[PDB]
């Protein structure tokens, strides 16, 4: 399952033994991001806002926990696009899911979000961020585009190009009628 | 007059370790 | 006159091609912007294999 | 007739699309088997030839040539605009 | 595993005053 | 159905909160947002810009 959080996410537990669990988006206390980890500190300090305090000496017994089999889990490239036009907690892949099972599930759904008249400059952006890790030369490109058409003057590209966008079937028909008037004159001309 | 606060350095240990599967 | 029949000329053709030119400009951005997306979609995504040594930031 | 009117406008906007075309022809076999078998037996056979035959080069070279559409309408254009001057500039 | 060492801040106060003429 | 007058109560010093007032600004179409989705669905946060 995945399911679309705000940034900036920090989540905090203390543990009974003294130890604590910590999973956050940024970091602090030299504790990296994204993964979880059990964190435990040899003297009181401050990290994410409260004070992770030095855990007291204990006696060793025979222990019972658990101990899991590891596993590497293959995620879509765009999962975060996925999770986000659902708005709630959604079903991505199995624990053994194969390459082509896993692409042919939202590919369909996600060829359908196609450019639009009404929000160009929005969709290009997306484009960019999606293409970002495949080809950073393309994405930097595709940024440039996005911004001259919201950004330069007071944003009369962007205007013109979703007018322009909105008239594509009046523009035809006039086109068409010059036509029908361009071949009689043509031919209202041949001896 | 001249009052100034040098700093000097410090360090605190900070051990972590993993949870498979995420369990 | 001349001038002016022939500046009226000059200037429509410039015109002509000034139009035919972005017809073209927005064409190819269409077809490019289209195609990336659709490989974006099928391209191999990140793995995560829950070990902290491996994210380790000094 | 309130039964129908209910998924119908969501059902219809999953049209047909230049990137998954023969993955689309197989649905509509899958919903047209039980109301007529014959054009299902028609829909499935067209899958498999563009899925299937040779490397798929068909689904391929369909599949581009309908990513290119806005690329050929353009030259078309600028062909019209030449032959119309070319042939007005042959009348006496 | 991982081991790491975080700084923690400090400081020392320093006071200074001066040599008129360098006397 | 019956709605009933109630039997005069006694006053006694009270402990019920008072909370704060609170406008809050929709989107136009809130209606089409809620009925395309099927379910509960979250439309904006009590903070936000237009
Ligand atoms: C509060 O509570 C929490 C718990 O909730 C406390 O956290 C826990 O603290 C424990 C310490 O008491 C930690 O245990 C220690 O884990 C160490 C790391 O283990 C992993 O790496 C091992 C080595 O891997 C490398 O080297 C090998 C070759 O040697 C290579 O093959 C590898 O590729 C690596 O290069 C590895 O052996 C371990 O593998 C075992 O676990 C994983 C799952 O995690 C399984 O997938 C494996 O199959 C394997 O488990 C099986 O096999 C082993 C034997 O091989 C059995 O023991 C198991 O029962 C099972 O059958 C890991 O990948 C260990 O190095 C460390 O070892 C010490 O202890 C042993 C004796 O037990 C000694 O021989 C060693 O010399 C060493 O002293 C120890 O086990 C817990 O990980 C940790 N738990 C969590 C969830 O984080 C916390 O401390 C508490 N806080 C306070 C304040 O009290
Ligand atoms: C080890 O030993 C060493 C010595 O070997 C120790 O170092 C010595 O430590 C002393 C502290 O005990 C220091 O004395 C202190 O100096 C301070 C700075 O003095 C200068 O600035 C003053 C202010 O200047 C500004 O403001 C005025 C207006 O108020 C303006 O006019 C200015 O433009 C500035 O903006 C200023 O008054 C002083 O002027 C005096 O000295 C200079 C030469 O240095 C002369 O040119 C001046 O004419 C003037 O001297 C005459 O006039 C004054 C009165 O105005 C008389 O006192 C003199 O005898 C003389 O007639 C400097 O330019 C002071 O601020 C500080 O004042 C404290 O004490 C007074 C009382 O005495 C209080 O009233 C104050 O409120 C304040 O508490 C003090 O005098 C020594 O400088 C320093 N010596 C050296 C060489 O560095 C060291 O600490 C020891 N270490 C250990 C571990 O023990
Ligand atoms: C069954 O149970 C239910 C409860 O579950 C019963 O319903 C409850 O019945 C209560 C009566 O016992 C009602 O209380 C009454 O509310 C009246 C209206 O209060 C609002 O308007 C006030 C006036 O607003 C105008 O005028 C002011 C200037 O005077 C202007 O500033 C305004 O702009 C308006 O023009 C206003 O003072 C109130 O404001 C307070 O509450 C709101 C939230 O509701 C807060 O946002 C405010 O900050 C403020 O609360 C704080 O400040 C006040 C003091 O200012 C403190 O009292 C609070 O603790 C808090 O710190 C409202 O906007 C009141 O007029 C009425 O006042 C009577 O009592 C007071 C003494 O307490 C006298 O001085 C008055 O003269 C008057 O007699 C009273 O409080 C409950 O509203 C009602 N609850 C609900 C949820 O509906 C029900 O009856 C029961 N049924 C049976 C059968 O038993
Ligand atoms: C669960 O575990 C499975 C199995 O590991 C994971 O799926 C596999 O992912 C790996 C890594 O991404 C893929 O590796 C690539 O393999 C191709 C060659 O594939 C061909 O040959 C295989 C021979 O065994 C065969 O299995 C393949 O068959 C599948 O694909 C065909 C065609 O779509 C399909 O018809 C079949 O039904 C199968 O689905 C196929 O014929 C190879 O070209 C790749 O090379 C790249 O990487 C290497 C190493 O970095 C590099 O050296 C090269 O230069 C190149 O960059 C790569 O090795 C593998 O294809 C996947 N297998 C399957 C069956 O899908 C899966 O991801 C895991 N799931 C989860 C959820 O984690
Ligand atoms: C939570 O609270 C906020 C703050 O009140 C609500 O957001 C505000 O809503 C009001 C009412 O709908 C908006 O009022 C209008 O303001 C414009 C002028 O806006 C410009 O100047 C502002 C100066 O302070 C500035 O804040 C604005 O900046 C925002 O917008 C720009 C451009 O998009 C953006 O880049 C910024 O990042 C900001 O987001 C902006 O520069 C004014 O023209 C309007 O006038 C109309 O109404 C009046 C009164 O009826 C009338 O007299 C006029 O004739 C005209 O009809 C109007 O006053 C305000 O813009 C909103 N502010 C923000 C920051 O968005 C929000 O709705 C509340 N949320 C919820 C969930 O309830
Ligand atoms: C973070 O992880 C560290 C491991 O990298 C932890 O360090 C270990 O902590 C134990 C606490 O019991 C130390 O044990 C002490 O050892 C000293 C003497 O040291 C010698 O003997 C020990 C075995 O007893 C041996 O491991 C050493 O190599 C030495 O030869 C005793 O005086 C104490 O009484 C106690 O037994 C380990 O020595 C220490 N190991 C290492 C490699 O440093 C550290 O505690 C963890 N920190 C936090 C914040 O949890
Ligand atoms: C006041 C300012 C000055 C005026 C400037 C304009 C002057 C014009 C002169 C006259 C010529 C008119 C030309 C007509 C253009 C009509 C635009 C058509 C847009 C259109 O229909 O496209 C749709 C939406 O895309 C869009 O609408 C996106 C359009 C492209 C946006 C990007 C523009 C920047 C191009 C950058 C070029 C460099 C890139 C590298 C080559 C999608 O197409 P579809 O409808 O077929 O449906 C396909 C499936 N959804
Ligand atoms: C190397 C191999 C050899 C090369 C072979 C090709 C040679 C061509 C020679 C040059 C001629 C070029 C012809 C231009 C074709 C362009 C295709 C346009 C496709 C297109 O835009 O259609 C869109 C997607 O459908 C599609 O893209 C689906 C297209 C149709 C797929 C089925 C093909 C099999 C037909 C079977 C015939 C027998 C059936 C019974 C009569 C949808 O249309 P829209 O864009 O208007 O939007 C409508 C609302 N979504
Ligand atoms: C917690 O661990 C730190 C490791 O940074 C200890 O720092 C050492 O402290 C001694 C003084 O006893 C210094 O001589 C060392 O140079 C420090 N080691 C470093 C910076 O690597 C610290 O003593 C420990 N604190 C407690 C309360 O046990
Ligand atoms: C020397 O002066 C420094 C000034 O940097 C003192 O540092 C302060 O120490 C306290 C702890 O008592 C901290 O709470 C403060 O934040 C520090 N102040 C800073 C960094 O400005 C230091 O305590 C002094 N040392 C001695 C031995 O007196």
């Amino acid at each position: 399952w995945a399911e679309a959080v705000k940034e900036p996410f920090v989540q905090v537990n203390p543990l009974k033994n003294g130890s604590y669990l910590v999973l956050a988006s940024s970091t602090d206390c030299q504790i990296p991001p994204y993964v979880p980890s059990i964190v435990t500190v040899n003297e009181t300090t401050s990290c994410f806002g409260l004070d992770f305090k030095r855990p007291l000496v204990a006696e060793e017994r025979l222990s019972f926990e658990p101990r899991l089999p590891n596993l590497q889990l293959r995620l879509p490239h765009l999962v975060g696009i996925i999770a986000k036009i659902k708005g709630i907690k959604i079903e991505v892949t199995s624990s053994g899911e194969s390459i082509k099972e896993q692409i042919e599930r939202a590919k369909a759904e996600l060829l359908r979000l196609d450019i639009h008249e009404g929000d160009t400059p929005a969709w290009i952006q997306q484009l960019a961020a999606a293409t970002k890790d495949v080809w950073p030369a393309a994405a930097s490109a595709l940024q440039g585009i996005g911004n001259f058409l919201s950004g330069t003057a007071q944003g009369i590209f962007g205007t013109a190009f979703s007018l322009l966008g909105y008239l594509k079937p009046i523009l035809i028909g006039v086109g068409v009628i010059l036509l029908v008037i361009l071949i009689f004159k043509i031919v209202s001309w041949i001896p | 007059s001249l009052r100034m606060q040098h700093p000097v350095p410090k360090y605190v240990e900070v051990n972590m370790t993993s949870i498979p599967q995420g369990v | 006159y001349t001038c002016c029949a022939t500046s009226s000329r000059v200037l429509a053709w410039i015109f002509l091609v000034c139009i035919l030119l972005i017809i073209v400009l927005v064409s190819c951005f269409v077809t490019i912007s289209r195609i990336q997306w659709n490989k974006d979609i099928q391209v191999l995504g990140p793995v995560i294999d829950w070990n902290v040594t491996q994210r380790a930031v000094y």
